């Protein structure tokens, strides 16, 4: 669980800055799409629940 | 232990001072995802889990 | 020596896979206005099955650097190539573009990104770049023929790999590395010389008769090969495709003595001699090179002797289109396929109704000259062939079950391609769309003439009953 | 290799119009290196 | 997510000195509280935020597990955001902070409650709602709070100036 928490924290801290730079470039959008496709939905909410 | 320590070190080498350096972020994403045998490929979901 | 590999040459992608304990080579092929999914065909093992080298050829258009390509995308409105530059891949059948779709399949989840074809060339996941595969050479050098290559899209930095799942030889786009071999086929076009892989319209006499097959829905199968006159002179039924069996540069000059595979562009069949009924048309099942191969020669002498002219280059200049006559003889049987015309019967009074039968004596009248076929006509004929095949598959699947109104599980046998046929009719609707009235009168007249020609070539093949 | 590098470095600035001090001095350094290399080649091929 | 992080704790996750075994929940509380501040989810109706406001008020008022000022500051900012975003979508979730403030006066941890109750009429001004439930205890509550602060609370001038309340809810 510590390894998974550390990996997810690293992935979260690796997000391309904020919405201030993702609206002009496409590399940030591609990174966000890859990150969203790596881990599915209804998983973090289920873990929290 | 080794995986947790490596993840902890990589956590401290990305955010810098609360920001997110896009160059190091995309480099580490490409290096991490280039090898499928990473972050526990047999249990994270790479092998079919 | 070393192949120049211009940025305007035909390129066929291929790779080697070992799943059957064999080191055979497989290329990449994709159909036209149909299912936008790349599929693989056996091309190295051509001795038992006929490889379809028609929907697997691609054309290069531009070769720019990454930053130049990014600048061009940021503001939209025969040279050589370098190693590590953007490379276009345009389909040569109906001018498509190799792209990556944002879909998922193969029951893998995670990151699939299935590849396909794109109608437009707006950019994004359309261009492909090269990368150092072997350590013998590095970036910034001349690209050598073969020696493997890596193709990566610009927007999506993903490789081209195979499928290790239950799916049999499926091309996907992921982050794993898989070497892809390089095998160029054709080169720069000549000024009216014969080129392999190009469809031709065989002629007889001067302007009277041609060689073709009888129309569909006849009294029997289309394995008769008659000699019809000028009625189908401008029709799509009189079309033949020639391709050598060799994996080498099929785009070179079609020199004398080369093995020839006459392939029908409408029924997808081959013409040969079975030594049982005469000049019959063979399907793709019985593909034996002994009887399916043909060759060209001059006059009516054998003069075969030892084999010659096995060079890799373009070859010497040869007979042009319609310049003089040509003679076709079997490679093994060694007989002439000219017409016989024993006696004009009063039953089939179709002006010119002569069966094509091969014999040793001949008739001193093998007057056949090559004629260039239009790109639009060949593309239309390929569309008719593929579309008729799809409807034949659909009606066969529908008629597979006719008397089982029991339900209790909709899976009962072979499946049906509902999505593929829906997309095919949508593409056909988008293709047969009459132009609107806002351009010049001459352009409108040309468009209506082209539409009328397409409709007439459609109706001659039929597919209405 | 130097020609490819300088062509790429133009392609970076092919869109902009005003060059900063760092870009100007990088141009000067690369072009001086190219001039030195060209002089070297002239002296290699000097004479018949 | 708001309801999920809402029903997991009960009465500020039982903030009592019974065992004091684990106290690592403070970081999680701070992070989810910052998430709630950074978003504006409470727009439509049918919001089961009653237990959320109840446990937030319990944590703000009954602070017993350790001492930590940043938690109090972030919680009071969260309460201010909640009372400045929601506009009369919950009756008891508004009458509970009022009753707690009016029952608990002349304290040190009741400053967020009293300033939120003072700033609520500045945004509402008795507009777009007509309910007599609050008017039953608002004027009498204000009167007794004022007399308590004036007589039974020897408060300094700075405290009176910095915690002055108008409560102009008269109609």
């Amino acid at each position: 669980m510590s390894f998974y928490a550390a990996l997810i924290d690293l992935l979260g801290r690796c997000a391309p800055e904020m919405h201030l730079i993702q609206a002009g470039k496409g590399e940030a959008l591609r990174i966000r799409a890859i990150l969203r496709s790596l881990v599915p939905l209804d998983d973090l909410v289920g873990i929290i629940s | 232990c080794g995986g947790e320590r490596y993840l902890d070190f990589l956590r401290f080498a990305v955010f810098v001072n609360g920001e997110s350096v896009e160059e190091n972020a995309n480099v580490v994403v490409r290096l991490l995802i280039r090898k499928p045998e990473c972050f526990g490929p047999a249990l994270r979901g790479e092998g079919g889990s | 020596e070393v192949q120049f590999l211009r940025t305007d040459d035909e390129v066929v992608l291929q790779c080697s896979a070992t799943v059957l304990k064999e080191q055979l080579k497989l290329c990449l092929a994709a159909e036209g206005f149909g299912n936008r999914l790349c599929f693989l065909e056996p091309t190295s093992n051509a001795q038992n099955v006929p490889p379809d080298l028609a929907i697997c050829c691609f054309t290069l258009e531009q070769s720019l650097s990454v930053r130049a390509l990014q600048e061009m995308l940021a503001n939209t409105v025969h040279r050589t190539l370098l190693y590590g530059h953007a490379i276009l891949l345009r389909h040569a059948h109906s001018r498509m573009y190799l792209s990556c779709l944002t879909t998922s399949r193969s029951m893998t989840d995670k990151l699939a990104f299935d590849v396909g074809l794109q109608e437009d060339a707006t950019g994004e996941a359309c261009w492909w770049t090269m990368h150092p595969a072997s350590k013998q050479r590095s970036e910034g050098e001349k690209v050598r023929v073969g020696d493997d290559l890596i193709l990566v899209s610009v927007s999506s930095e993903r490789y081209l790999h195979l499928s290790t799942a239950s799916g049999e030889l499926q091309v996907d786009a992921s982050f794993m590395q898989t070497l892809w071999n390089m095998n160029p086929i054709c080169s720069c076009c000549e000024e009216g010389y014969v080129t392999g892989g190009h469809v031709l319209r065989l002629f007889h006499g001067h302007m009277d008769e041609c060689l073709t097959i009888s129309a569909a829905d006849s009294d029997d199968q289309r394995r008769l090969v008659y000699y019809e006159g000028g009625a189908v002179c401008t029709h799509a039924r009189s079309l033949w495709r020639l391709e050598p069996l060799r994996i080498s540069w099929s785009g070179s000059h079609l020199r004398w003595g080369q093995p020839l595979r006459i392939r029908h562009v409408t029924t997808g069949r081959y013409l040969a001699l079975t030594e049982d009924q005469g000049l019959v048309v063979v399907d793709a099942c019985k593909a034996h090179t002994k009887a399916t191969s043909f060759c060209f020669r001059v006059s009516k002498e054998k003069l075969d002797t030892a084999p010659k002219r096995d060079v890799e280059g373009m070859g010497p200049p040869e007979i042009k289109y319609g310049e003089s006559l040509c003679f076709v003889q079997h490679v093994a049987s060694g007989l002439w396929l000219t017409y016989a015309a024993p006696d004009p019967k009063a039953l089939r009074l179709g002006v010119l109704k002569k069966k094509a039968i091969l014999h040793q004596e001949g008739h001193m009248d093998d007057a056949l000259f090559l004629t260039r076929c239009q790109q639009e006509e060949s593309q239309a004929a390929r569309m008719i062939h593929s579309t008729a095949g799809l409807y034949n598959q659909f009606i066969k699947g529908l008629d597979s079950f006719s008397g089982k109104p029991r339900g209790s599980g909709p899976p009962a046998g072979p499946a049906l391609p509902i999505e593929a046929v829906i997309l095919s009719l949508q593409d056909l609707i988008g293709y047969f769309e009459p132009p609107s009235e806002e351009l010049q009168h001459e352009e409108k007249q040309s468009k209506l003439r082209s539409l009328r020609n397409r409709q007439s070539l459609f109706q001659e093949e039929g597919m209405l009953s | 290799r130097l020609q490819e590098s300088i062509s790429d470095f133009y392609w970076y600035y092919s869109g902009k119009d005003v060059i900063e001090e760092q870009g100007k001095r990088n141009f000067s350094k690369a072009m001086s290196v190219a001039k030195q290399v060209f002089n070297s080649l002239t002296e290699y091929i000097q004479g018949p | 997510h708001v309801l999920d992080v809402g029903f997991l704790p009960d009465m500020r996750a039982a903030a009592s000195l019974d065992t004091a075994t684990f106290s690592t929940t403070e970081m999680a509380l701070a992070l989810n509280r910052y998430l709630c501040l950074a978003v504006l989810p409470l727009i439509t109706k049918c919001a089961p935020l009653f237990a959320g406001t109840e446990h937030r008020a319990i944590m703000v008022d009954s602070m017993l597990h350790t001492v930590y000022r940043l938690s109090r500051g972030r919680s009071l900012t969260k309460a201010q955001r909640d009372v400045i975003e929601d506009c009369l979508m919950a009756l008891c979730r508004y009458i509970r902070p009022s009753m707690l403030q009016h029952l608990l006066r002349r304290l040190v941890f009741d400053v967020p409650i009293l300033n939120e109750f003072a700033k609520m009429p500045l945004k509402l001004l008795t507009n777009h709602y007509e309910r007599c439930w609050k008017y039953y205890c608002l004027p009498t509550g204000w009167a007794n709070f004022g007399v308590t602060s004036e007589e039974e609370l020897h408060l300094t001038r700075k405290l009176f100036w910095g915690i002055f309340d108008s409560l102009a809810h008269k109609k």
